[PDB]
């Protein structure tokens, strides 16, 4: 029915929250810990970035589990 | 009395300074000990004083061993022995009153009448005018004239020096020779060697005579 | 009573010999001084950096993390626990709130939390043990994962054991140039004071051989020696105080641009006391090993 | 003549190692002290070589990163790589690509079981190049040069100390010239007291053979030599402190360096720079000597 | 050649020791110096060498003058002339060999010639028992006549020497003596300062006095 169109549009915005997240990833991973004991930053930033980045990758497992499991109940005719 | 027995010193360079000697000398007596050329007699002055080793025999200066004796204690013998030795021992640059005045520092007696002293001694060598200057500014013959002013002060009981006025002239030095039997007429053993013989032969003493290190060589003549 | 005009005689003398050629003196005195300030300058500046170390060669950081239920009393409670341990430094809690507000000015979005309606971010701890010796390297990592409620905890690079390689070379170049210098102020010194003594030998034999004693001998030498200590102390005071100035002037660039009121304490009259009658010390220990050997060389027995 | 010229030399040569031989406690002690003043200004010379040979780590931080959109090409990369290359103030441009970003996170923690939902790899790929100077203030004007690019996505710096970074280096810079000046000026002070206090010592023989004759040459002959083979014994003893310090220390340098993935422990010694020191510390000595006999020599000047 | 002409040694302290002396000596003559302690010709025998200046006066030494003498042109005439001094030191820690041989190096000579000349000069010091030994394995009168020797050793044009016999046996002084008219039977100079009065009447002497820096006090006496 209409509920087909209200989940796949949820599925393209956040595939693009995703690759907008693993580019933001990609900056806040990179630095090198001689960037550290410098720049005025504190040692635990700079290194529980990398972590928090685990955190928002595994939370959205169970949206993308959520979005998957109601997706196979819609899709029967 | 000093005993002087048998004594003979070996150098370890291989030559033989002395072989025998052996003499007697009484309280208040005078020597004369002039041999050859040989006769080590400034040696054996050496072997008075006690800075040199005894090697074989035995010798005997006054009431202690000379031998097996400490280092830290001999000075003080040295203390009351005026030296004179004919390399001339004197401090370079300081005054001249100090060269009289290196026994009184040791003593510990007072200061205004060290200058009473070193006044004293300077007419008794016929000395004036030269107070207060430096060693170097004295004639050849005036550093002996202040090494005689070192051993005729404090009146020393021993008193051991050889060859006074080798270099200055027989017409001041009879009455240089002429205090020494006044320091003599008191109670103190003079020693001293004289290596010249023509102006000695006037003076009524007792003459010793050593060759090649012999314990004899001419009889006393006294 | 003859032994303080004795001491008196020898000190005016030795002022006077001083005097005679003082160009040549003065020369003596500039090279006990200059070498004199390595072992000691060097002393200042180990003194000095321990006001700062926690921005400068110490950030050690290990992410022990919470669960997702935690409590603030929880964490304040942890922060004393982990300060019985002999080697940590600091022991802060951050909170749910502002973890979330510095990972997205991190990331420049600010679109962490739009998406998701509730709250996974768990609260964690911050253990920045920056005051360890880091040489048992990862497991001392280990050792402080041992927490019943921790899930899971990262160090990349190892970085403790790194944190080791820079603290064992940090140690090893300090004790290395520390022996080195001490041995080369103490033979200076010593050969030195002992050389100027072979000097003026007929001097010694005069006083020997018609009698003195150690106590005469060694008393205008001793006060010769003792004041190029003395002239040492002042002349390293000096220098000391001249160059810590001139440094002075670029410590101030690094202060201000960090943001910090920083200055460097120069001279001080404890240490210049000390720094004085240690060469006076020096030059009297020196002075009594160089007449000993004056006394065996001419020894009569 | 040059026969007598050779003779003298060569007597006064034999004279010296005899002179030398005596004395042994004594001519051994003031070699070591000729030596350990010696092996501290080219000591840390030859450790200050050393450490600029590792310039790796030191140009690591304040790297540029630049971010690409979504679409990715890998020959668009080569020419940025090749454009900051050609400008000046780099060391080298290297550009990994989203397989390499794609292949560096698998073994940390992020992106786990990720890509069964992704349809693409969306991590663009980056640069990074280090400036190989960091001169003075003024260098955050490069900013806007690398936004000239057409895909310019994140151009996260941390602004704060790039520029600071000119104030840790040269102020190291000015501490090793404090020291390169105060440690070269003791050296020459200890070698021109101990070899100038040798003239004031044995005094006696000096006047004793200029007043039957003699030149100023013959008196100083002694010296020379003296002066030299104390020189040649720093040398020496120069060179086993130094090659048992860099032994010492190379244990620690090579477990850095291995921990770091590189192949960096303290080197040897040359022998070309050996035999420039040596000749050094023979100069010194010689010259040394020649200032510390005319002090003596006007003292008893005829005038 | 050498002749005195109003000239006088000031001092800077409180005593001059020169007043005035004017003369000249003849060439290949032997010369005797005579006078008291106060008398100075210590300093009229080092004004010949002049290592200081003689302040006042003029004096000639062949073409060039001794007044305004440079240390350029100074040790050629060092060199040729041998003086030794009655302060006797020597290189102390070393052989005799050699102390005689200083010189030779200085003006150079090949080696087979330099230690014949050792022994032939050695036989009349009656030193061949030592002849290769230390200063301090000397005797304090052995020391000088090696300084004596010394001077005989590869012939002075000019010698100056010092106050001989100062340790030296009466009988032994006539045998060195003897050596310096062998010495000075060709062209040299002969200033032997001496003060016995008997060993010095016995030939040609001219026996000039001193008191105090009077020059004349005596005649020719031949
Ligand atoms: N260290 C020594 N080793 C070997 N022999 C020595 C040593 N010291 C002195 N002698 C020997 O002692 C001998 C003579 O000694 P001494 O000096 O006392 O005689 P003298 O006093 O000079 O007699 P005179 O004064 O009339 O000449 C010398 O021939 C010398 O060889
Ligand atoms: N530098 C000086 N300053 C002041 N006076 C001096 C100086 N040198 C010597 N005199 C004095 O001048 C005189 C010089 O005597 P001189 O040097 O010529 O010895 P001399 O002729 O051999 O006499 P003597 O027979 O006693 O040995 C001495 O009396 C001495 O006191
Ligand atoms: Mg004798
Ligand atoms: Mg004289």
């Amino acid at each position: 029915d209409g509920e087909k169109k209200k989940l796949q549009d949820a599925r393209i915005e956040q595939q693009r929250l995703l690759a907008i997240q693993a580019r933001a990833a990609y900056q806040s991973g990179r630095e090198e810990y001689l960037k550290l004991l410098l720049n005025q930053e504190h040692p635990e930033k700079f290194s529980r970035t990398l972590t928090y980045y685990d955190y928002i990758n595994k939370a959205r497992l169970e949206q993308l589990a959520s979005f998957n499991e109601t997706l196979r109940q819609l899709a029967n005719v | 009395m000093i005993r002087f027995e048998q004594v003979g010193k070996r150098y370890p360079n291989g030559h033989v300074g002395l072989h025998e000697v052996s003499f007697r000398v009484h309280r208040g007596e005078i020597l004369f000990v002039t041999g050859h050329s040989g006769a080590g007699k400034s040696t054996l002055l050496r072997l008075i004083l006690a800075m040199e080793r005894p090697t074989s025999g035995k010798l005997l200066l006054g009431g202690q061993d000379l031998g097996r004796i400490t280092t830290a204690q001999i000075p003080f013998l040295r203390r009351q022995i005026g030296v004179v030795f004919q390399n001339h021992q004197l401090l370079t640059d300081r005054t001249v009153a100090d060269n009289i005045a290196l026994p009184l520092q040791i003593l510990g007696m007072p200061k205004p009448e060290i200058a009473k002293r070193v006044a004293s001694a300077l007419e008794r060598v016929n000395l004036k005018e030269k107070g207060e200057a430096l060693p170097s500014d004295l004639s050849t013959g005036q550093q002996q004239r202040v090494g005689i002013a070192r051993a005729i002060v404090h009146q020393p009981a021993l008193l051991l020096a050889d060859q006074p006025t080798g270099n200055l002239d027989p017409r001041l030095a009879s009455e240089i020779m002429g205090v020494f039997e006044d320091i003599n007429r008191l109670g103190t053993t003079v020693l001293i060697a004289s290596h010249d013989l023509a102006l000695i032969a006037r003076m009524r003493h007792r003459m010793l005579t050593l060759q090649r290190g012999r314990i004899i060589a001419d009889r006393e003549d006294e | 009573s003859a032994y303080l005009e004795s001491h008196r005689a020898s000190l005016v003398d030795s002022l006077r010999r001083l005097f005679g050629h003082p160009f040549g003196s003065f020369f003596t005195c500039l090279v006990m001084g200059i070498t004199l300030s390595l072992p000691m300058g060097l002393s200042l500046l180990l003194n000095n950096v321990e006001r700062l170390g926690g921005s400068w060669q110490r950030a050690a950081q290990i992410s022990l993390f919470l669960d997702l239920k935690t409590s603030e009393n929880q964490g304040q409670d942890l922060r004393e626990q982990i300060e019985r341990l002999p080697d940590v430094i600091e022991a802060q809690l951050i909170s749910r709130e502002q973890a979330l507000s510095e990972l997205q000015e991190q990331s420049g979005l600010g679109e962490a939390l739009k998406e998701l309606p509730e709250n996974p971010l768990p609260p964690v701890i911050s253990v920045t043990p920056k005051q360890i010796d880091r040489a048992g390297l990862e497991a001392l990592r280990q050792q402080l994962a041992e927490l019943p409620h921790v899930q899971q905890a990262q160090l990349d690079l190892v970085w403790v054991e790194r944190l080791s390689a820079i603290l064992k070379l940090g140690e090893r170049f300090v004790f290395g140039l520390t022996i080195l210098l001490v041995l080369t102020l103490l033979l200076v010194v010593g050969n030195t004071i002992r050389l100027h003594i072979e000097n003026r030998r007929n001097e010694i034999e005069v006083i020997k051989l018609v009698g003195g004693t150690d106590g005469y001998v060694r008393r205008p030498f001793l006060y010769m020696g003792a004041l190029y200590g003395l002239g040492a102390g002042i002349l390293s005071w000096a220098l000391l105080a001249y160059s810590l100035n001139w440094l002075n002037g670029s410590v101030v660039n690094l202060s201000g641009l960090y943001g910090s009121d920083f200055g460097l304490q120069g001279v001080p009259l404890d240490d210049g006391l000390s720094l004085t009658v240690g060469a006076v010390l020096l030059g009297w220990v020196g002075a009594w090993l160089a007449v000993a050997r004056h006394l065996r060389e001419l020894a009569p027995r």
